[PDB]
């Protein structure tokens, strides 16, 4: 699972 | 000139438990229990449900005659009975080990009706031409599709002997019956002995059975009974009928095959073209999340069930736009 | 919060900050604006995402599970059988309603914990070149550019380079 | 000038555990675990319980002699039978599914016992006066009060056919018995057909009895048997009693009322005039707390067995009067 | 404790502040004696009162359950429903110990926390006004009445008021 | 001149997971999971476990001639089946209660066994000598070394009536058997009777037996069947056998103890010279850790079984050598 | 960690203290050294001895427990036995497996308490004696020989004492 | 449930 | 249990 909360956050 | 330490707000209104304290709105969060369905019966891993319409477990088995036919093989994911199953056991009695066939049947995937005794051919010298009203067909009295009740003919009922050979490589399921009558004078008109016995073995089986003539209060119009009985013939192996009287005797038989993950459920609901990898008897779910409280009976991959009407996990921070 | 911080000295939270949990906002003379400390706020989805996955990771697969019947005369088999499924939901109902308090909480404790270690980051980089405004705040007795500000962002602010004209400032 | 931050201390001698330390002096507490009882059998929620005295379930089911006889109707909360139950089965044999009636018992909430079979009346050219040692009550030889030993009359046993039909509204509980002698010298002096049997049927139950006679190592100073059997006979449902010989008649049924939260235990307690909302063995907890350590058998609304001794949380501070 | 306060930098507590878990103790020239902290008392009390309500309301009544009776044939059912009683009986066992034992941790430490927030919050408001002799107290270099006294507690402490006092004090 | 404050390092590279983050290196650590075990079936707690060799339960209690013989009392801590016991039930038929037999033996610790009915004593009038093929010992027909087939002799079956007191003061487990042959010729060359019956009695136990006469598949070259029975005769009871035909006689019994921490396994490991508290089917364990993941079967005090590949816990620091 | 010192402004740790968890190091004219701070230590140590035994004492010991048989006509019978079994090993291998996840996570951040608690602790002590030069170290405004380091590590440390000197050098 | 320590403590 | 890790630590 990913917490891709911002673009810059990685995968 | 200043330069400040902070941290994130927004316009979330998500609000999470904790232990110290409730409702708790927050930035960021997780919901962990799936509460929604489709309302509809779909495939499981691609594989359409077995349906029995009007019947029960009991009435497709013993091929109740109002009962739409099923095509004679069907594969399956799990079986669906209606709650108001109307057609089941038409002539009164007993089934025996019911429920731990219903637990057999749990553990089936697919199933091959096939005709172990043809009807003329098996029993020569007796007739086979028995209907009753407690199992009518549109109107008219007729009888169980997979059974046969074998009479007296020309005055007689000679003792019988058949035995089938399963050489079909897979379990058969071989159901029968055996009548009572509320009377010795129907004993005789019918079976021409009133002491008849019916006899049943395969390698592992064993089991005798005898009339026991008694009058008895009317179900369904009947003042007696059949009870049906079955066993598991086991692949190589010959199942033998021996009887002068009473049986009700096999005509068609099922070849069974093993499955996992398949059970039975009670519903409600009608099928539609979709697919799941989790059914419930309300509708199916799809599995991401590892709770769900729609309903404590699932088919397949599903998460855990459990009461709760909230699980949320918080991820971000307590949210103050203030 | 257990750690002082947010709602804490640091009152509330910036609608303003995008990009990130936790940050900074700066104010010089070529301008203002907000900027996400991008290092602290990887290292905590990095956690969050770890707690989150482990408490999924721990919830097995629930495969088929169905009812069974039983007739008139198995009642007593029929009731053991009610107390195993009640008794198992019981404690998995249980189970799963606590867990998530008990995470939640540490979960805004740990948020707490990471803007308070923030601040105090900041506050040993600078120590008396300038003063705690309170409210998470610090006012330089400097001119701090953007150059100065991203020093401190990127923790390689450098203290002796301003010293003498804070001292001044300080008087 | 002085300003001192602080915390507050007090006499509290409450001691709490934790995970990094044992037995630490706090100041306010909680205690979660109930340990106490008041040593009496209470009324449920307002409802006594039935005490069957001297007998047990069996006991008193059958009528036994020397237990005092109950009022024809109660209601009740929750049965209590005591340890030493010395009066029950007395005229020895097996009870069939005695295991199983008591669970149904443990779901009914009222009895209402009533002479379904009246003694001088339905069964006209039998004797009924047959009484046993076995079975005694003021040191003479008597009977279950609840059931009739047939006999033959004037030499002989006619074949005897009566059946009750359920007007009660209400599931009606029927028990009769089977008797079994030692030799056929017995069984043709008491029933006069050596070949007897003994037919009882309803709607749903059909069981067929047939006299096994053999030698049996003595027991209450009897060498045969007397087997006992049940049946839950449906509103509306008839039961019909067939029989040439051995066969112990019902003559008092039982009409029964289904309840919730009932229960069968055992206790040494005594009935007191009082009240509680949780009942154990040992006596009545009130339910305020989580959890109790008194007894796992509870009815009611109880709290939780759990083996521990403490359970008790802090919510004050770790007290330092230093 | 994990936040240094109770029995730390605070070795013990007051059986002379009677009304709260939170608060001061003052010495001036009009008097001396102890008040409590309102504020952060009845934030305490709120959370345990939910901490507590929460471990009582996550154990559901337990309606009626007795025993069963099995025959000479049938030790297998009678050991099953045996296995069945004892083994949810370990596990609620094992789940009441140990939920207590993690809060009354938890709860500890929440106090600590709450007297060193409390500190923190004091100490942020007076600066160099006053000097941390230790123990948990602060000497004003300046004279502080019942109304400073009174301001300091209630959050609103005028620091410039003081200030050239103090820094005479101080010198 | 400066002072710092540090923490420890060290060279260990143990690894342990939290919830925030997975495989952190730190400097001490506990293992709470035993994983491993010694391969052997060992002693436990001084006692050694009942190995029965080529039989299985089945066999060694109907004295199958296969197995080696026992000697005449045992004691033992656990009991040990074999995976492949190919010698069991060696005359085909069904053992009743089975299940519950072997249940009832998983609380015996010992047996001692003994002639209950010596052979050339006790069926007087009867041929005692019947074999078969289908229970063969080196090459030649043989018997169940516990039972005793009795045929007519000199063509007649009389009447027997045998019985046995149990003054042994603890439960004495008898077994017997009972023919059924497959056509009514076989059993008048053996019987003399076509109506034959058997009958065993106690204090508490009642069961009659009937031969059942009919042709079956064959197994192990056997078209008839013998049924298998048993019962625990307690303490000073008396165990009465009538017959005119169709009875496997008990000629040893066994009379036992009970026990506590017993257990069947099955298990191809070998029994050695060791001793443990922990017995698995895989081999002993250590019992110091309070989890283990080697089986879900244990006799003895033994860890709880866990899937867990690991559970380590940290009691050391973060461990930074940097 | 939560307490921003163990890898935070304490970046590593020191294979060179060999005698206990938490500790010192100096540099006077008579030499240089490490040395533990036992009073700290045995506490840490006491509390880690407790968390594991209790750990080991919540798990009772597993008497005997193996499977059951059942006939071909008993199939329901033997599903429920088998859902008995399964059920008890998920709850059990998820209670273990979480209990000892929590506690690493607990266990960790009580060792980061304790460092930064000693910390405060010396700090405390000096006050302007000394200047924190980061990385959890202070440097002295006077000269402090082994019997001055021995006073600060057993928390007698005498503030007046170098009080006139300190305020010299630090001018 | 209450907490009530103290009778300004609110219910 | 102990956690002797060091000899001065008690027992
Ligand atoms: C939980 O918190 C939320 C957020 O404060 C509450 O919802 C708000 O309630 C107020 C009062 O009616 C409204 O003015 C807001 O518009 C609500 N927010 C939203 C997003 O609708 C909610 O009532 C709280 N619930 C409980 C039980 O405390
Ligand atoms: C738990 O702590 C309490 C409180 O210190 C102990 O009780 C005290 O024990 C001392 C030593 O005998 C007595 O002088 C005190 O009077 C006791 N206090 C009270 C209120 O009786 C208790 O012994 C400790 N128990 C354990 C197992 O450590
Ligand atoms: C868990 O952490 C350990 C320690 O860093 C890892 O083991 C090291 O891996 C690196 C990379 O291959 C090697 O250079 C080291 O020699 C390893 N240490 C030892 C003691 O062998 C391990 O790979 C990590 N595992 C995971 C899944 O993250
Ligand atoms: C938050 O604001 C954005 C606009 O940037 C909007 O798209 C989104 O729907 C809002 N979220 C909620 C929960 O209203
Ligand atoms: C489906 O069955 C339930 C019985 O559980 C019934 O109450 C419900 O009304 C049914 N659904 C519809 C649409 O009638
Ligand atoms: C504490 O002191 C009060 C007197 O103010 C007394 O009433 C109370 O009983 C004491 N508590 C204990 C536990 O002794
Ligand atoms: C009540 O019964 C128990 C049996 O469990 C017995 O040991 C106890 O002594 C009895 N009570 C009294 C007061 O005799
Ligand atoms: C750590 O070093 C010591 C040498 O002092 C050595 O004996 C020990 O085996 C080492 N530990 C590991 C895990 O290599
Ligand atoms: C022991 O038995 C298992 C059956 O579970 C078998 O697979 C295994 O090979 C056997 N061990 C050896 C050494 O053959
Ligand atoms: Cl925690």
């Amino acid at each position: 699972x990913a917490l891709e909360y911002f673009e810059w956050l990685s995968a | 000139d200043t330069i400040c330490i902070g941290y994130h707000a927004n316009n979330s209104t998500d609000t999470v438990d904790t232990v110290l304290e409730k409702n708790v709105t927050v930035t960021h969060s997780v919901n962990l229990l799936e509460d929604s369905h489709n309302g509809k019966l779909c495939r499981l891993k691609g594989i359409a449900p077995l349906q029995l319409g009007k019947c029960n477990i009991a009435g497709w088995l013993l091929g109740n005659p109002e009962c739409d036919p099923l095509l004679p093989v069907r594969s399956w994911s799990y079986i669906v009975e209606t709650p108001n199953s109307e057609n089941g056991i038409c002539y009164p009695g007993d089934f025996i080990d019911y429920e731990e066939l219903r637990e057999q049947l749990s553990s089936v995937s697919s199933f091959e009706r096939f005709e172990i005794f043809p009807k003329e051919s098996s029993w020569p010298n007796h007739n086979t031409n028995g209907v009753t009203a407690a199992c009518s067909h549109e109107g008219k009295s007729s009888f169980y599709r997979n059974l046969l009740w074998l009479t007296e003919k020309e005055g007689s009922y000679p003792k019988l002997k058949n035995s089938y050979v399963n050489k079909k490589g897979k379990e058969v399921l071989v159901l029968w019956g055996i009548h009572h009558p509320p009377n010795s004078k129907e004993q005789q008109n019918l079976y021409q002995n009133e002491n008849a016995y019916v006899s049943v073995v395969t390698s592992n089986y064993n089991r005798r059975f005898t009339p026991e003539i008694a009058e008895r209060p009317k179900v369904r119009d009947q003042a007696g009974r059949m009870n049906y009985y079955w066993t598991l013939l086991k692949p190589g192996d010959t199942i033998i009928f021996e009887a002068n009287g009473n049986l009700i005797a096999p005509m068609y038989a099922f070849a069974l095959s093993r499955g996992f993950g398949s059970g039975i459920i009670t519903s409600n609901a009608s099928m539609h073209e979709c697919n799941t990898k989790c059914q419930t008897p309300l509708g199916a779910i799809n599995s991401s999340l590892p709770y769900q409280n729609i309903h404590p009976v699932t088919i397949g991959e599903c998460p855990k069930y459990v009461r709760s009407a909230k699980l949320r996990m918080v991820t971000g921070l307590r949210n103050i736009p203030s | 919060g257990l750690f002082g911080a947010i709602a804490g000295f640091i009152e509330g939270g910036w609608t303003g900050m995008i990009d990130g949990w936790y940050g900074y906002h700066h104010q010089n003379e070529q301008g203002s604006g907000y900027a996400a400390d991008q290092k602290s706020t990887q290292n905590a989805i990095n956690g969050i995402t770890n707690k989150v996955n482990t408490v999924i990771e721990k919830m097995n697969i629930q495969f088929t599970a169905v009812g069974k019947e039983f007739n008139k005369l198995e009642k007593r088999m029929e009731n053991l059988n009610k107390k195993v499924d009640d008794g198992f939901l019981d404690i998995w109902t249980y189970n799963a309603e606590l867990l998530v308090l008990l995470e939640n909480e540490r979960t805004l404790d740990f948020h707490d914990s990471n803007v308070k270690n923030l601040y105090e980051k900041v506050k040993s980089q600078l120590k008396n070149n300038a003063k705690e405004i309170g409210n998470g705040c610090f006012e330089f007795y400097h001119k701090c550019d953007n150059e100065c500000m991203e020093s401190v962002r990127n923790g390689t602010y450098d203290y002796p380079k301003y010293s003498e004209e804070s001292k001044l400032n300080r008087e």
